[PDB]
RNA sequence: CUGACUGGGGCCUGUAGAGCACUGAUAGGGCUAGGGGGCCCACCAGCCUACCAAACCCUGUCAAACUCCGAAGGGUCCCAG
RNA sequence: CGCCUCCUAAAAGGUAACGGAGGCGCCCAAAGGUCCCCUCAGGCGGGACGGAAAUCCGCCGGAGAGCGCAAGGGUAGAAGGGGGCCUGACUGCGAGGCCUGCAAGCCGAGCAGGGGCGAAAGCCGGGCCUAGUGAACCGGUGGUCCCGUGUGGAAGGGCCAU
RNA sequence: UCCCCCGUGCCCAUAGCGGCGUGGAACCACCCGUUCCCAUUCCGAACACGGAAGUGAAACGCGCCAGCGCCGAUGGUACUGGGCGGGCGACCGCCUGGGAGAGUAGGUCGGUGCGGGGGA
């Protein structure tokens, strides 16, 4: 490589909050994200974060079977 | 040749003796001319100066 | 009622000017041409308007080379 | 379709057999490195070598030197002088002109 | 009528007629042809005449095959001016045709409606003609 | 060359599957990834504040390479394009350097990437390769919100020995390209 | 003795003719972006076209300023009459 | 109304008309020399903003792109694109020719001086080429130090360059 | 003087495209590295250097295949130098010498020189 015109590559630690640590090489050394694929809901099976609703809707009213029959 | 595209003497600068006729842009190149030439006089080459015509 | 046209330049007598077998002195122009219809091959020179000519003292020859273009040489006597 | 490797190779050739000299061609492999004295106008090789002829043996740089250095021998004693030097697709640098320069000290004028 | 779309050259010179027509002198789509006995510049206006005439005798039914076509520019002075002052203006475009030229060929038809409206298109034309049918002979060209 | 775990992964595990899945009788044979190649389209740099050295550090951060200047191949009336201005920047990444930087693109990268649902399976060659585009920088852990001025994306061509998308996509996967469909 | 003219040999050429590979023209058919139109929608798509049609392919053609080809001749040099 | 390109022009050259079509009266300090490197248009598939067309990736693609500008010839085995160093866009000449009524116009190896690039072979006396131009006369400016009306100077001229 | 490979020429597609098969001992290539020389408008991709574990996957070489591309008769014709006729003309013929282009039959998946290294 030309010389004086690269960032240098050091060793690095990337920490995400899932407590997961990633050793890798970067321009900065340590490096802290808020997500990696280790936690991300897309990766983590299919852990649907807030909705792992299903639909609820539409038949899911049942409130009740309570007419005349 | 034109207004802007002009004719202009090489003038050793060692002896001060025009030897060369040649032309410039004066809207491109707007600096006097320097150029090394082969001078007679002084038979060697020599830095030549842009000169009025 | 009038023309726009009535222009034409002067004809500028190109083509070869020295065939096969023919005994040239150096400097004898071979060839006038725009381009490189032919190519300088032994002995000869080309011009900066692409004019062939001899080289040396000798007999002018001819060779098609194919996609290699055709080539004017002078064979020395 | 030509490569950049075919296209180099013929650009700087061409121009050398323009001015009829005795052309000294030079093939570098990854392991070894041949010279060939070529007279055009016949076809034909004159003098010849190689590291592959000589069993040549350690770095490659040094190695083409010693070829050159044969080489010119070999055609010294043929009445080959002047010669030119056909680098083809290479950069005139390291091995090829290592062999350049043992052909030189060996009396061959280019 | 017909005439090219657009050219390179506005104006063409006039050229020659000699010989027998260069191709076009075997049957190569209808079952009827008429055929060019003598060489002509033939008009858009009389190639437009002749397809009317046959379409007019059809009525409704059969094909119409034009084979050729007034790519050359007529050129014509203005009237009564003298020679000189460059070449005329073009007023039309003609097809050149050649003894042996199949210029309209006919098909979905019978014999008889073939013949009739190729002769009355021929009467349109400033050439002899000749009514011919598909033969061995083109189907082998 | 250093030891990185995506490399060392594809060695590993990857290169065994892919043997195992297609089986090639040749080790040579079997799909290697050849470059990667990064591109910022930008010219929105045509004139303007036309440094884009902004942008090319920026790039250098991510890539620990420095990007080249592309340039116009011919002037463009309505994108307002004279030939030779300065519209983009690429830079080719392979061995060492390529690995680290997909290395950082799947484990931290693509989770970044707003609104994620998997890169798209469709985006093959026909050839063999893969290509992506992203909205941001700002997906990368290199760049931070402090240090950069406004938004610029790019596009990434990963190129592979495999002759197929069907390969290509075996080799991609496996070492961890998440695709949606 | 070199001449016109002629025999042999080599080189140069782009016409006649022809051709359509290039530049353009070109009828019909096929195939098929693009519109016109009709069903059916504004929920963004669909289906039908004896409609005008690009590119492409087929059949059939056109050209002083077209040529993948290409004569007869013509020119020039050498030896000989 | 001079000049350039094509056709007319009858396969060497040349060839007319108030015959058919277009251009020129500039330009470039690099768009010049050399050394090194690189190869197009276009089609298809892929890619944030990005579109028919900006930049990126892959495959096919001999030249249909490019070559400042008309047209023709030529051309990637570069004349096209990029970079380094540069000024040969030399001085003094010039075998030999092309063209040709004259006068012009054109090509030019090679020798010498002092150079540029290159390891070298070598190339370089502007520009891929063909238009971008104007004989004398009269006069200007720089140089030269040749003439200088009895002599020394001077006036004024000559010569070289413009 | 025979076969294989490596260089380098010549003919200039009968030599090319595509398909298939084949070769690593040798040679060639990829390859292993990027300390050193040298190098990237970024990149050891290229250029370059030092190597020698591996693979003939890519490239290259060598076979086979006629889908394409390329080549292509013999006949006959067009045209025509020279010589003659005919038509009022557009134009049409005869004699003698020359003679295409298109197309048909068919051919082609190269041939050959020089020097190396290896094999018999
Ligand atoms: N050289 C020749 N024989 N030319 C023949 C042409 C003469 C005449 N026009 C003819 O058709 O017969
Ligand atoms: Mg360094
Ligand atoms: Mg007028
Ligand atoms: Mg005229
Ligand atoms: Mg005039
Ligand atoms: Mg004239
Ligand atoms: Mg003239
Ligand atoms: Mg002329
Ligand atoms: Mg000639
Ligand atoms: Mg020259
Ligand atoms: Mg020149
Ligand atoms: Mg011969
Ligand atoms: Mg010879
Ligand atoms: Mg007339
Ligand atoms: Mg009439
Ligand atoms: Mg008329
Ligand atoms: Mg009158
Ligand atoms: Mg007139
Ligand atoms: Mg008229
Ligand atoms: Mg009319
Ligand atoms: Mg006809
Ligand atoms: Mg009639
Ligand atoms: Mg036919
Ligand atoms: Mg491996
Ligand atoms: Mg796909
Ligand atoms: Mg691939
Ligand atoms: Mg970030
Ligand atoms: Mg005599
Ligand atoms: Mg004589
Ligand atoms: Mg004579
Ligand atoms: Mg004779
Ligand atoms: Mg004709
Ligand atoms: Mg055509
Ligand atoms: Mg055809
Ligand atoms: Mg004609
Ligand atoms: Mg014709
Ligand atoms: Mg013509
Ligand atoms: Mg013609
Ligand atoms: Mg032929
Ligand atoms: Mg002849
Ligand atoms: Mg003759
Ligand atoms: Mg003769
Ligand atoms: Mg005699
Ligand atoms: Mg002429
Ligand atoms: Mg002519
Ligand atoms: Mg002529
Ligand atoms: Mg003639
Ligand atoms: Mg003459
Ligand atoms: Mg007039
Ligand atoms: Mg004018
Ligand atoms: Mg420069
Ligand atoms: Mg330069
Ligand atoms: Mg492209
Ligand atoms: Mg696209
Ligand atoms: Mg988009
Ligand atoms: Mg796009
Ligand atoms: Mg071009
Ligand atoms: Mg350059
Ligand atoms: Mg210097
Ligand atoms: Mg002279
Ligand atoms: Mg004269
Ligand atoms: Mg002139
Ligand atoms: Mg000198
Ligand atoms: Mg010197
Ligand atoms: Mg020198
Ligand atoms: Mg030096
Ligand atoms: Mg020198
Ligand atoms: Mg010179
Ligand atoms: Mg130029
Ligand atoms: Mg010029
Ligand atoms: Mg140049
Ligand atoms: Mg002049
Ligand atoms: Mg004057
Ligand atoms: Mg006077
Ligand atoms: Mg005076
Ligand atoms: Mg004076
Ligand atoms: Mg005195
Ligand atoms: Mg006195
Ligand atoms: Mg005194
Ligand atoms: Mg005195
Ligand atoms: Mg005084
Ligand atoms: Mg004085
Ligand atoms: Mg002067
Ligand atoms: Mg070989
Ligand atoms: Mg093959
Ligand atoms: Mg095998
Ligand atoms: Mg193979
Ligand atoms: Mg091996
Ligand atoms: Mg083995
Ligand atoms: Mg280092
Ligand atoms: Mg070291
Ligand atoms: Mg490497
Ligand atoms: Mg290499
Ligand atoms: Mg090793
Ligand atoms: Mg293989
Ligand atoms: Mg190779
Ligand atoms: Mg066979
Ligand atoms: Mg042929
Ligand atoms: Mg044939
Ligand atoms: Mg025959
Ligand atoms: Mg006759
Ligand atoms: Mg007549
Ligand atoms: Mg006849
Ligand atoms: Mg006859
Ligand atoms: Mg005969
Ligand atoms: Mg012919
Ligand atoms: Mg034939
Ligand atoms: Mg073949
Ligand atoms: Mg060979
Ligand atoms: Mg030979
Ligand atoms: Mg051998
Ligand atoms: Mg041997
Ligand atoms: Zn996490
Ligand atoms: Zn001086």
């Amino acid at each position: 490589m030309k010389e004086g015109i690269h960032p240098k590559l050091v060793p690095a630690r990337i920490i995400c909050g899932c407590g997961n640590v990633i050793e890798t090489y970067s321009t900065k050394p340590e490096i802290y994200v808020e997500v990696c694929s280790k936690c991300h809901p897309f990766y983590t099976g299919q852990q649907r974060f807030v909705d792992t609703e299903g639909r609820v809707e539409r038949f899911q009213r049942r409130y009740g079977d309570s007419y005349r029959k | 040749a034109s207004e802007v595209r002009i004719k202009l003497l090489l003038e050793c600068t060692e002896c001060k003796r025009r030897n060369y006729a040649t032309e410039k842009n004066k809207r491109n190149t707007p600096n006097k001319l320097e150029l090394r030439k082969y001078c007679p006089w002084c038979r060697k080459h020599t830095v030549h100066r842009e000169v009025k015509i | 009622g009038s023309t726009r046209n009535g222009r034409d330049s002067q004809a500028k007598r190109l083509g070869v000017k020295r065939y096969e077998g023919q005994v040239v002195r150096a400097g004898n122009i071979l060839v006038r041409q725009r381009g490189t219809r032919f190519k300088p091959g032994k002995n000869v020179g080309m011009g900066r308007d692409f004019t062939l000519f001899a080289l040396v003292d000798g007999v002018v020859e001819f060779q098609d080379r194919g996609r290699l273009g055709r080539y004017v040489h002078v064979r020395p006597l | 379709r030509l490569t950049a490797y075919e296209r180099r190779k013929f650009r700087v050739r061409n121009r050398i057999k323009r001015t009829g000299r005795l052309r000294l061609s030079v093939f570098r492999s990854l392991k070894h490195i041949y010279a060939q004295i070529i007279d055009d106008e016949k076809g034909v090789t004159l003098v010849s070598a190689s590291s592959l002829a000589l069993k040549l043996k350690g770095n490659k740089t040094e190695v083409a030197r010693q070829v050159g250095r044969a080489l010119a021998e070999k055609a010294l004693a043929l009445g080959i002088k002047q010669v030119a030097f056909d680098r083809g697709p290479y950069k005139y640098h390291g091995r090829v002109k290592a062999l350049a320069e043992g052909a030189r000290e060996g009396g061959l004028e280019f | 009528m017909l005439m090219p779309r657009r050219m390179k050259y506005r104006k063409q010179q006039r050229g020659r007629l000699k010989g027998a027509t260069k191709g076009g002198d075997y049957v190569a789509f209808g079952d009827y042809g008429l055929v060019a006995l003598e060489p002509a510049w033939i008009t858009a206006q009389q190639i437009e005449a002749a397809r009317v005439a046959m379409v007019r005798h059809f009525r409704r039914g059969g094909k119409i095959f034009i084979r050729i076509f007034p790519d050359k520019p007529y050129t014509k002075k203005p009237l009564e001016v003298r020679m000189g002052k460059g070449k005329g203006n073009v007023e039309g475009y003609v097809a050149v045709v050649k003894p042996g030229r199949v210029m309209f060929e006919v098909a979905g038809v019978t014999e008889e409606q073939a013949m009739e409206a190729l002769r009355i298109a021929g009467h349109k034309l400033p050439i002899k003609t000749k009514i011919v049918r598909r033969d061995a002979y083109d189907e082998a060209q | 060359p250093l030891d990185v775990a995506l490399k060392r992964k594809y060695y590993e595990e990857v290169r065994p599957e892919l043997i195992r899945r297609f089986g090639y009788q040749n080790v040579w044979e079997v799909p290697r990834l050849e470059k990667v190649v990064i591109n910022q389209g930008l010219g929105e740099a045509k004139e303007d504040a036309r440094i884009l050295e902004k942008a090319a550090q920026e790039l250098a951060l991510i890539t620990g390479q420095k990007p080249a200047v592309t340039r116009a191949k011919k002037s463009i009336s309505n994108f307002k394009l004279r030939k030779g201005m300065p519209i983009g920047l690429r830079v080719t990444l392979r061995r060492d350097r390529m690995w680290i930087f997909l290395e950082k693109l799947l484990n931290v990268a693509l989770p970044r990437i707003r609104d994620f649902r998997g890169l798209n399976p469709n985006s093959f060659d026909g050839r063999g390769n893969y290509n992506l585009g992203l909205r941001e920088q700002l997906i990368f852990p290199e760049i931070t919100y402090d240090m950069v001025d406004a938004l610029r994306g790019m596009d990434i061509a990963v190129v592979t020995t495999a002759e197929t998308d069907e390969e290509a996509r075996a080799l991609l996967e496996l070492l961890g390209f998440p695709f949606r469909k």
